[PDB]
């Protein structure tokens, strides 16, 4: 996939990603905040198309995400992520995806994400998460 | 011992 | 604020 | 269960653990290092006792780990921590328990986990890591 890494900003206000019901996640983009502002993050995206659109708008800076969790497994058969679901303070956006192979999860007690890096080629192939206080 | 920030990064899950 | 240091904390895993 | 919270310290020495092959971890408990010097943890023990124990003995400061990951299940109603595994930068350390149920892992990519809380009562029912540069 291409390789992509927003770094770290204040927060998210935003996300934006699209996936296929038969294979995986595709696109990936966010708003973030810095420093009071939405930073607009470049949108990254599939190789190729077909994928149904999702936006995640958040009440930023009241709602805030405290869980990113999702499926990883094989399509056509490299390692992908199938399936993400993020769980605020408010409300739980998801699943997207398909929700079959490993699942994993991330739940933060203290700490917000403030940053995606990752890689994507027709599939979102593998993401990371800055964490900050 | 540089000028880049550094923060936690937790991941990846996925591919290698 | 308070007198005590903060440290970001990933979790739980387990019973919920 | 007995909730437990260590809080945070300089890193990790030594972690000393137990469990059973039929059911799950038991006894989690650390040696930190705080600023250059081991710091005994308290030793979370079960209500029960007969656990196989394991002695993990890192090679501070240079060894650290950098995945912890394992399953949660069911034991006698009960959801649990039923394995883990830890991989520190020169070798796997378990897996210890019993891998059946529902896998979880928290890699890490930059930063040191640096405390551990959570809450045993039969088994280890979960726990949390706190995270620091
Ligand atoms: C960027 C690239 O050359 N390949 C991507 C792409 O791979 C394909 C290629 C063909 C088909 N197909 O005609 O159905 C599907 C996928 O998507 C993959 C999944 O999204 C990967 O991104 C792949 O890149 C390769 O990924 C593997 C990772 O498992 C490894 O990283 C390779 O070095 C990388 O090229
Ligand atoms: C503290 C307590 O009363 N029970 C613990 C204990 O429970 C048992 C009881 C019986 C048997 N047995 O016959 O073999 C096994 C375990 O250990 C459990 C698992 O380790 C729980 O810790 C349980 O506490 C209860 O845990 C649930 C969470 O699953 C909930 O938090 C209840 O508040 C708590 O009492």
């Amino acid at each position: 996939g291409k390789a992509f890494d927003d770094g770290a900003f204040t927060g998210i206000r935003e996300i934006n990603l699209s996936y296929n019901k038969e294979t995986a996640i595709g696109d990936f983009q966010v708003v973030y905040d810095l420093n009071g502002s939405p930073y607009v993050g470049q949108n990254h995206k599939s190789f190729i198309t077909g994928f149904t659109p999702v936006k995640i708008s958040l009440d930023f800076p009241s709602e805030y995400i405290m869980e990113v969790s999702g499926y990883t497994g094989n399509v056509s058969g490299y390692v992908v992520v199938r399936s993400l679901t993020f769980k605020t303070n408010k409300k739980t956006y998801g699943p997207y995806g398909v929700t079959s192979g490993t699942p994993f999860n991330l739940p933060i007690e203290n700490g917000l994400i403030v940053g995606f890096k990752g890689s994507i080629g027709y599939w979102l192939d593998y993401f990371s998460m800055y964490l900050s206080l | 011992q540089s000028g880049i920030s550094q923060t936690v990064i937790v991941g990846p899950w996925g591919a290698k």
